[PDB]
């Protein structure tokens, strides 16, 4: 789900870059290290608002080694999943095992024991997909499926996905 | 294989009365001490007061 | 003073009473046994009170005190915290022939003593306190 | 067969107070002796060896089956003694791998 | 013959001048290395108290 | 009876004296020969019984009825000590003093299974075949460990083999063979060993040696009572509580609630608060024995493997099949079945792979005879590497050929303008990306450069030393 | 090298028991006319908590051990090993109970 | 195993005085604890006291 | 107080390891090449 | 610069705070339990787990990585374990504030003997500093000998 | 660079030289600190670039720390007999 964060960031300045330029390069340096990132405690930045007006402050010098520390405050777009969401994706993989699909950024994926089991995996499809009488869910499929359980990486997060209860599947 | 030598050590004299005068937060205004040493074998035995 | 007191220990072995009659059907019912624990912090107040031992002992709350101990027709054991309030109770009051041929807590006593499923200190305590009892008879 | 002897826990039990090179050469002597029964005791690290330029290009189910396709192949050209296969494990390595058999 | 040997040898060779378990509370530097410096200072190191 | 016989407050009074160690007895002797020299006398060892325990080193017990009488006992003897240690023992003592010891079991079961302490099958599993009488050693059931002409693996006693190498067997039956004076019961070693050899408990059993054993009783495993004795110790002892896990109460009036540990004492009293639909339940701690406590997994909670041949393995719950349940692993990412009992709710795995395997992170490794990597994260079970092609591969540790030990005359790297660039110097790329980063390891013309800012494969990446220039 | 007689409890040299028998028992073991196998099963050099009893008429520990009828001498709190089948159906044939004194009855 | 309460006042007593020791080996009005070698233990308070202890 | 399924005795990755489950007795009686 | 890199933000010491370790601390913060006496394994290196000397307490050898961190002897810190003891004793530093608070409480229902009823105690709760208001509730309710299970109405205490 | 030293260099007002003194020209240390307990208890692996406070079970609120290695053995030490010295990066008043 996304949000809107107040977030903040320290960044520090080599002293080689004490120029006139430096407000706007710690802002593309901002730009650079925030865009895209992934942190476990907030999820995926996405976006930056109002990235070439963001207030920098006054950089305070580290004694003892000459590099000035800034902190930077800064509203930024944010997505997150929860245990218990039900969201929308799209396959994007199948396996005998599951198959995998994109929610945004993050990647899902399910087992064949949160699947239902008439959506037997079909290795002779063209594509491989698990199909049953009425449904069939391969790449490129629209999926409604439930967040159950999100795992926490170093700067990656990964998420496990059902279809077992109502309204879920395919789409 | 070193070289020890024996530093003389100093005491007080037995067999001798020593008369002292306590301070004055104290119940003992004076003392009066011996101490006690066989003629054989100069060797400490007990001390009085 | 002290007929108040008297008054007050039989109100509280009637709800001692009444609360384990409760739990006894809320097992039966499927349900735990919630009224002893409900009531339990009263009746630790009460009995670590030392001076109301005499008026325990003239209404012989020990009675109660055994129906407590005594196990539910389940085979289930009573809650570990009422059995040690129990025993320490049992501990903190002195207890002679006379309130045991009353209340006939050595049934009970020698019942958890044998038992296994008893805490092994909780058996402990049970047969040094037997000893204890038997001590006066004795000699 | 003999680089990946010298490391298998197998060798350790067979000889506890052997060094390494020891081993190494049990291997070459082995696979001099019977190549076939040196490729059989590979077991799973059979198939990270270099078969084909393309070998990684297949999926690892299709990559095992040709392997158990062209072991079963040659191991029943060659022909395998029950009573050799009994008496030592070594030999009854081939055992699995046989028509109608399996592990 | 250990006995006496050792705790000799052991006061001699430290200084602490008792037995080698009871080294605390016992008086030490009874036994010096002698200093050979100079002739004076041997002399003098021998008539120290 | 028994019962009827404990103290009064007129029996004699017992007193315990310290006396120097190992003397014990000794002394017990010596009071027993005097008091027989002096009985028939004018003036007898007027006391009744004296005794001591093992267990209660230093101290020798004496029954009596006057502080004199001991006083006369213990005179005349060395090993008291100089200062009248004396005591009298409280009457409740009375009957802890005599209770006996050691009565945990009854005595070693025929037929069990059991550990050797020491010798030659120092820790293989054996059966006991013959319990001896005298209670010291029994002759036991043992997989032979022969070499036939530092131990050799234990396997069946092959008389065939033998005679081979060695043609001085001998025979006694059909069925028993004694070789190299050593008795061997088709098949089976048949030894006798002491019983300071032996561990009865917490013995754990393995199917390979269980089915070695059963295998010659034409049925695998037919014998599972003591088996099951062990897989309930198992299960008891492994079971270890935190603050804040959510258990389920098993026994007592409170059997089949839910509730979360609130707080840990020793390790069999757990304080734990009661979840229920009344509010004025749920806050209420209760103390409770852990005997009776099973813990309860939810769907999708990270959990660490305890104890098994899957030990610190982590996952997320996928199925919970009542005792055993079923989670994806993390690093296998597989689907891993073990019973609850092998499972704790760790939200965090920060698995640490030291002391594993012969290969640790950044070591360039030999795939085979034709693909060489770099190891990027390892694993428990296997290792993950980064090859000079630019993919990904996991393999086990046995299957990686050896690490590829390379001196710095031979791990040379040649920029593009043809200065020579060292191990963990900084490049940047030429070309593409234009990256840079500092180099790991150097391949012919491949260069592992990691750099802090990338995050993929913990920035490492492949690039050649044709496409780089020096810094 | 000692040993203790399982019935009466009493601890002497297994040569002495071999040779001489129990004082106390020979009445229900006949330890001296009995081999070496029935003097090792009523016999037992392995043992715990030796005991000096002086007064077996007026020791308490005697009666909580129940060898206050018997000589006193060296005797053993717990005694390895029981009596056999065989001996028990003896003794119990002459009406004489036997209580083990291997501590694991009780 | 068993309980006679004078031995386990005894070692319950003895297990006091060495975690006790274990962290002050000054405690006035009773004996230190000596090693081996007849000398004190340097306890962990002996450690951060005086000239040559931890802050000085 | 008082109480042989294989399942519960050791782990069901084990059993599968050392083929001793439902499957491996109906592959071994079956009449059919595996 | 002398130090490997670390991502962790590098910040300075602003307060330190005191206070006593709670045994669910000290087993929390532990990395293994410490029961076997013996410091040598075999005496054939490899020192026994769970002793004295295990390795995940730490590496003191050059040769010898830390196998809970995973760092070398120059950047291990070194790691706790924890004993737990068969019987609780006494903190050999706290013994004097022990029986002061044994003191100032009733050692059955385990109350303080005064309540702000009294204005003496009441002024002697309204101080700010933690040393001298123990300082004063003790001087206070050391006076006090016996526990009230009346108000001096029940107190709470049990007399 | 003993006491009296310490209190020259305080009454000259030269903080730099101070600390250079006492931290670069002597024992220096790295560590890390837990941003909830404030204990040194941070389990840092600084390869696998992962941080894990067990007690308190986070892997973000953790910063690192300069400090004498003698105060960082002081700290261990004090732990060692039941005092919890914590350290905190931010005051709170
Ligand atoms: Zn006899
Ligand atoms: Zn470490
Ligand atoms: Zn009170
Ligand atoms: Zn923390």
């Amino acid at each position: 789900m996304f949000f809107l964060k107040d977030l903040s960031l320290i960044l520090t300045l080599h002293p080689s870059y004490f120029g006139p330029q430096m407000n706007q390069y710690l802002r593309e340096k901002l730009l650079t290290d925030v865009e895209g990132t992934c942190t476990g405690q907030f999820g995926y930045i996405v976006t930056v608002l109002d990235g070439m007006n963001i207030d920098v402050g006054k950089g305070r010098i580290i004694p003892g080694s000459g590099s000035a520390e800034f902190e930077v405050k800064y509203r930024a777009v944010v997505w997150k999943p929860f245990k218990g969401e039900v969201v929308d994706a799209i396959v994007s993989n199948v396996s005998p095992i599951g198959f995998f699909a994109d929610v945004g950024p993050l990647n899902v994926f399910v087992s064949t024991r949160l699947i239902p089991d008439n959506l037997v995996y079909n290795p002779s499809n063209s594509p491989p997909a698990y199909m049953s009488n009425d449904e069939l869910i391969t790449k490129g499929s629209k999926v409604r499926l439930k967040v159950v359980g999100t795992r926490t990486d170093v700067n990656e997060i990964y998420a496990i996905g059902s279809i077992k209860e109502d309204f879920l599947g395919a789409i | 294989g070193s070289e020890k030598v024996l530093i003389a050590q100093e005491r007080s004299a037995a067999n001798i009365v020593q008369v002292f005068k306590k301070a004055a937060p104290s119940p003992i205004s004076h003392v009066a001490e011996i101490r006690s040493a066989l003629e054989k074998g100069s060797r400490l035995i007990s001390t009085m007061q | 003073l002290e007929q108040m007191q008297d008054e007050l220990i039989q109100q509280l072995k009637l709800q001692m009473e009444e609360s384990a009659i409760r739990d006894a059907n809320n097992i039966e019912q499927g349900k735990p046994a919630i009224f002893k624990l409900k009531l339990l912090p009263k009746v630790k107040d009460i009995l670590l009170r030392a001076n109301l031992a005499d008026s325990i002992l003239d209404n012989n709350l020990l009675a109660s005190v055994r129906l407590w101990l005594e196990p539910l027709p389940d085979a289930s054991l009573p809650a570990y915290q009422i059995q040690k309030v129990l025993f320490d109770a049992i501990k903190s009051l002195p207890i002679k022939t006379s309130h045991l041929r009353e209340s006939g807590l050595g049934k009970v006593m020698v019942f958890y003593q044998k038992s296994k499923r008893v805490e092994p200190n909780l058996k402990r305590t049970a047969e040094k306190l037997i000893s204890d009892w038997t001590r006066p008879i004795m000699g | 067969t003999a680089r990946l002897y010298q490391h298998s826990s197998k060798s350790s039990a067979e000889y506890p107070n052997r060094p390494q090179l020891a081993k190494y050469c049990i291997g070459l002597a082995k696979y001099i002796q019977s190549p076939l029964l040196e490729y059989l005791a590979l077991d799973e690290s059979m198939y990270s060896l270099h078969i084909h330029k393309h070998q990684n290009l297949l999926p690892r189910e299709k990559l095992i089956d040709a392997v158990q396709t062209s072991i079963v192949d040659i191991v029943n050209l060659v022909g395998v003694d029950i009573n050799e296969a009994v008496r030592a494990p070594y030999h009854a390595l081939a055992l699995p791998y046989v028509c109608g058999l399996g592990p | 013959s250990t006995t006496i040997t050792s705790g000799l040898k052991y006061s001699l060779a430290t200084g602490n001048w008792g037995e080698q378990k009871k080294a605390m509370s016992s008086r030490a530097g009874v036994s010096q290395v002698l200093n050979r410096y100079t002739y004076s200072s041997t002399l003098s190191h021998l008539r120290r108290t | 009876p028994q019962r009827l016989l404990i103290p009064t407050v007129d029996d004699p009074g017992i007193w315990g004296v310290k006396v120097r160690l190992g003397k014990e007895k000794d002394v017990v002797r010596q009071i027993l020969k005097k008091k027989l020299a002096r009985e028939g006398t004018k003036n007898p060892l007027e006391i009744y019984s004296a005794f001591q325990r093992d267990s209660f080193k230093g101290h020798v017990y004496i029954e009596a009825r006057k502080a004199e009488a001991i006083n006369d006992a213990l005179k005349g003897n060395v090993n008291v000590f100089s200062n009248n240690s004396k005591f009298l023992v409280g009457i409740v003592e009375y009957k802890d003093l005599l209770r006996p010891v050691k009565s945990s079991d009854v005595k070693l079961t025929r037929g069990s299974y059991v550990r050797v302490k020491n010798g030659k099958f120092k820790g293989d599993l054996a059966q006991v075949d013959e319990v001896l009488e005298n209670g010291l050693e029994a002759r036991l059931k043992l997989v032979p460990r022969l070499d036939y002409g530092f131990r050799p693996a234990q396997r069946l006693f092959s008389e065939a083999e033998a005679r081979v190498h060695e043609p001085t067997i001998r025979r006694d039956r059909d069925g028993f063979v004694t070789y190299g004076g050593e008795e061997y019961y088709e098949g089976f070693l048949y030894k006798t060993f002491r019983l300071q050899n032996l561990i009865v408990n917490s013995i754990n059993p393995t199917l390979n040696e269980l089915s070695l054993f059963q295998s010659n009783e034409e049925s695998t495993t037919i014998d599972l009572s003591t088996i099951a004795d062990s897989l309930k110790e198992t299960a008891k002892n492994l079971v270890s509580f935190q603050p804040g896990d959510n258990v389920e109460i098993i026994n007592g009036e409170l059997n089949h609630l839910t509730g979360t540990v609130s707080s840990v004492n020793q390790s069999t009293i757990v304080s734990v608060r009661l979840h229920s639909d009344d509010d004025t339940i749920n806050s209420e701690t209760v103390e409770i024995p852990t005997s009776d406590l099973r813990k309860i997994f939810n769907v999708g909670d990270h959990v660490r493997v305890i104890h098994g041949k899957h030990t610190d393995d982590t996952g997320l719950i996928v199925e919970v099949n009542g005792d055993k349940v079923e989670f994806i692993s993390n690093q296998t990412k597989r689907t891993v079945i073990v019973f609850s009992n092998y499972l704790i709710k760790s939200t965090d795995s920060t698995v640490s792979i030291n002391e594993s395997g012969r290969f640790e992170l950044h070591d360039l490794v030999q795939v085979n005879s034709d693909l060489v990597g770099i190891v990027i994260r390892a694993q428990k079970d296997s290792f993950d590497v980064l090859c000079s092609d630019g993919k990904l591969l996991s393999l086990p540790p046995v299957s990686i050929y050896s690490k590829l030990n390379l001196n710095p005359n031979q791990q040379i790297a040649i920029d593009s303008n043809g200065v020579e660039v060292k191990v963990g110097d900084t490049v940047r790329e030429f070309t593409g990306e234009r990256r840079q980063g500092t180099i790991l390891h150097v391949y012919r013309n491949f260069l592992f450069l990691r750099s802090r800012e990338i995050v993929e494969n913990q920035g490492v990446f492949v690039t050649s030393s044709n496409r780089v220039k020096t810094i | 090298r000692e040993r203790a007689c399982m019935l009466c409890g009493i601890v002497l040299p297994g040569r002495v028991f071999m040779q001489n028998g129990c004082p106390n028992c020979d009445s229900v073991l006949n330890l001296r006319d009995s081999d070496q196998a029935t003097v090792n099963e009523c016999t037992s050099s392995s043992f715990e908590g030796l005991v000096a009893v002086g007064d077996n008429e007026h020791s308490w520990v005697a009666k909580w051990l129940r060898v206050d009828r018997f000589q006193p001498g060296l005797y053993a709190v717990r005694v390895d090993g029981r009596l056999p089948s065989d001996i028990v159906a003896a003794l119990e044939q002459y009406g004489v109970y036997y209580r083990p004194r291997d501590g694991s009855v009780i | 195993d068993g309980s006679p309460q004078h031995i386990i006042n005894e070692v319950e007593q003895l297990l006091q005085f060495h975690v006790a020791t274990y962290m002050d080996n000054d405690i006035a009005g009773q004996p230190q604890a000596l090693q081996k070698s007849g000398r004190p233990v340097k306890a962990i308070r002996a450690r951060l006291k005086g000239k040559e202890g931890r802050l000085r | 107080e008082q109480p042989t399924s294989l399942a519960d005795v050791f782990e069901p990755s084990e059993l599968k390891e050392k083929m001793l489950t439902d499957e491996d007795n109906v592959i071994r009686v079956t009449d059919l090449p595996e | 610069s002398q130090f490997p890199y670390s991502s962790a933000p590098l910040r300075s010491v602003k307060e330190v705070q005191f206070g006593l370790l709670s045994p669910e601390e000290i087993r929390a913060i532990s990395v293994v339990k410490i029961e076997y006496p013996e410091i040598m394994d075999e005496s054939r290196q490899r020192p026994r787990e769970g002793g004295l000397n295990d390795p995940k307490l730490g590496s003191i050898d050059r040769n010898f990585k830390c196998q809970t961190c995973g760092e070398g002897m120059a950047e291990c810190p070194g790691h706790f374990g924890h004993m737990e003891l068969a019987k609780p004793v006494f903190h050999i530093g706290f013994i004097p504030k022990i029986k002061k608070v044994c003191e100032c409480i009733c050692m059955n229902c385990g109350k303080l003997l005064l309540d702000e009823t009294n204005p003496t105690m009441a002024q002697a709760i309204r101080i700010r500093d933690p040393k001298k208001r123990f300082n004063a509730v003790w001087q206070l309710c050391k006076t006090k000998m016996v526990c009230e299970a009346d108000a001096p109405v029940s107190r709470g205490g049990c007399g | 660079f003993g006491e009296m030293e310490r209190d020259c260099m305080i009454a000259h007002g030269a903080a730099g030289f101070l600390k250079e003194r006492l931290m670069e020209a002597s024992d220096a240390f790295r560590v890390h600190v837990c941003g909830i307990c404030g204990l040194m208890s941070v389990i840092a692996n600084l390869k696998k670039n992962q941080f894990e406070c067990r007690s308190c079970k986070n892997k973000t609120n953790i910063y690192q720390l300069h400090i004498p290695y003698a105060a960082k053995l002081l700290f261990q030490e004090l732990m060692a007999m039941n005092i919890a010295p914590r350290l905190y990066t931010e005051r709170s008043g």
